[PDB]
């Protein structure tokens, strides 16, 4: 719905830039509803899961924003985020084979300055972040 | 639960069925605690967890560093948020810590003040937990992969030892003797485990695909060749009767030891009669292991059904024993688990992994 529409506005690589209207906008509309938000999910697993790599670093930089803004997707990436542990796990560490990596080296350096921030950004009670960091850094950081 | 309540207050019900009825619910319910933390002592991966068989308070960890980390599980402050503080460790700089992994520790059943622990140094050091120092070391000729002292035993102490060998080696912690061999296996020792039963019955499973139950008494070769068939492919026995279809890495005797559950890199686990070796074709699915190691896996007690926590990749898969079902799915390691641990008083799971982490699973409400 309105979902894709800004996700479509967002992460198209034509314009690869952070917008802040859109991004607020955004923010808002989720804070307005939290189902706003639990299909944004699936669209960005669709970014994520998308052959071009600004898409990718686009639907990660949604997520990011809509964890740390909306406080409708911090309900998804600090609870109810197994799937978010397991897209950590497999971003910047190696595709379970056959299946390689597909993402870009700036998008690892992005996902790993992410969860960087992350670790105290929204720490409280979800330390797997942390866990995770120190296991890239030791294993495929 | 108040029909539960009720039921036991009025003598309709054994107290029994709400003991049971409630620990089977409370681990049905079993839940990543964020409530509860495991201090981060160990630099690799856990290899082995050993909660104290008396009392359930202390547990120890073995990981790949070497170290040994002894924990206190009670929830000494007065929050209901709390960690598992590291009461004691064996650090990089304890004279007699492990060159090597620790693959795994072993508390001294019937008393706490001793504990067992091998490694990949060739060593089995058995360990006085007050001074924390080595009491005795039992050198092997060659890596261990599991070792074992019988929960039950009030007569022998006896370690069996599963190294690359294909002996079993049974070192005896009173006057030390550790000459004993059982002979048989083609290919590396990679489980054992004494029967709970059975003072005497030792259940070893190796890479050759062959578990054997043997008789440490008897002087005359394994009791029984665990076999997948009973009988439908039958062959004078010389590659015939292996348990699985690729290495055993895993054996738990049930809490009754009544069965076997062998883990097998086949991908299937298998739930043996612990008497006559029969294959009770329980299905339970598709096991995912691919350890070259012992994968140390446990089962519930004192539950309604018996439950086995076996670990399933990154995960831990909760399967009923009996049955098959698999009740569900702990999800929240990030590398692959070496081994859970059941803590019986309260039906909490403890499980290791290869990302340095122990987490606990606590039941939710």
């Amino acid at each position: 719905q309105k979902l894709s529409k800004l996700v479509e506005e967002l992460t198209t690589s034509g314009e690869p830039r952070l917008n802040p209207e859109k991004m607020k906008e955004l923010k808002k509309i989720c804070k307005s509803s939290e189902e706003q938000l639990s299909r944004a999910y699936r669209l960005l697993i669709a970014q994520l899961t998308q052959e071009h790599a600004e898409i990718r670093l686009s639907a990660f930089q949604i997520v990011e924003e809509l964890f740390v803004r909306s406080h409708q997707f911090r309900m998804l990436v600090v609870s109810n985020f197994q799937e978010f542990l397991e897209l950590t796990l497999g971003t910047d560490p190696a595709q379970p084979l056959p299946p390689p990596r597909e993402a870009a080296q700036r998008l690892r350096q992005a996902t790993t300055r992410a969860v960087e921030g992350w670790n105290e950004k929204f720490g409280e009670a979800y330390k797997k972040l942390a866990l995770g960091y120190h296991f890239l850094r030791h294993n495929k950081k | 639960m108040l029909g539960f309540l009720s039921a036991r207050q009025t003598g309709l019900e054994d107290p029994l069925r709400l003991r049971r009825a409630e620990s089977t619910r409370r681990v049905l319910g079993l839940e990543l605690n964020k409530d509860r933390d495991v201090e981060r002592i160990h630099g690799g991966g856990i290899n082995t967890l050993d909660i104290e068989p008396v009392e359930g308070r202390y547990m120890l960890s073995g990981g790949s560093d070497g170290v040994i980390v002894l924990y206190d599980l009670e929830n000494s402050s007065r929050q209901s948020y709390y960690t598992c503080k590291a009461v004691c460790s064996i650090g990089r700089d304890h004279p007699d810590v492990h060159r090597y992994s620790v693959e795994t520790v072993q508390w001294y059943p019937h008393d706490t003040g001793m504990f067992t622990s091998s490694s990949f140094d060739k060593t089995l050091k058995v360990w006085d937990t007050n001074t924390l120092q080595t009491a005795d070391v039992f050198n092997f000729e060659e890596t261990v992969y599991s070792h074992h002292m019988s929960p039950v035993s009030t007569k022998h102490c006896l370690v069996a030892v599963g190294t690359r060998g294909p002996k079993v080696q049974l070192c005896d912690l009173k006057s030390g003797s550790c000459s004993h061999i059982l002979q048989g296996h083609r290919q590396e020792i990679l489980a054992v485990s004494w029967s709970p039963r059975y003072d005497y019955i030792l259940a070893t499973a190796s890479a050759d695909s062959r578990v054997k139950l043997w008789d440490v008494r008897r002087a005359s070769g394994c009791l029984i060749t665990l076999d997948q068939h009973n009988g439908k492919k039958s062959q004078a026995v010389e590659s015939a009767n292996t348990a699985h279809n690729g290495k055993v890495n895993g054996l738990c005797f049930t809490s009754d030891g009544l069965h076997l559950l062998t883990v097998g890199t086949d991908n299937r686990m298998r739930l043996w009669n612990s008497s006559n070796g029969e294959n009770t074709l329980v299905n339970y699915g598709k096991v995912c292991n691919n350890s070259k190691k012992g994968l140390k896996f446990t089962v519930s007690c004192g539950c309604s059904s018996e439950f086995v926590f076996v670990p399933y990749g990154s995960t831990i898969a909760v399967y009923t024993v009996y049955s098959g079902e698999q009740i569900t799915m702990l999800k929240g390691h990030y590398k692959t688990v070496d081994c859970c641990v059941f803590q019986s008083n309260f039906q909490e799971l403890y499980s290791g992994s290869r990302d340095c982490n122990i987490l606990a699973w606590v039941p939710s409400l």
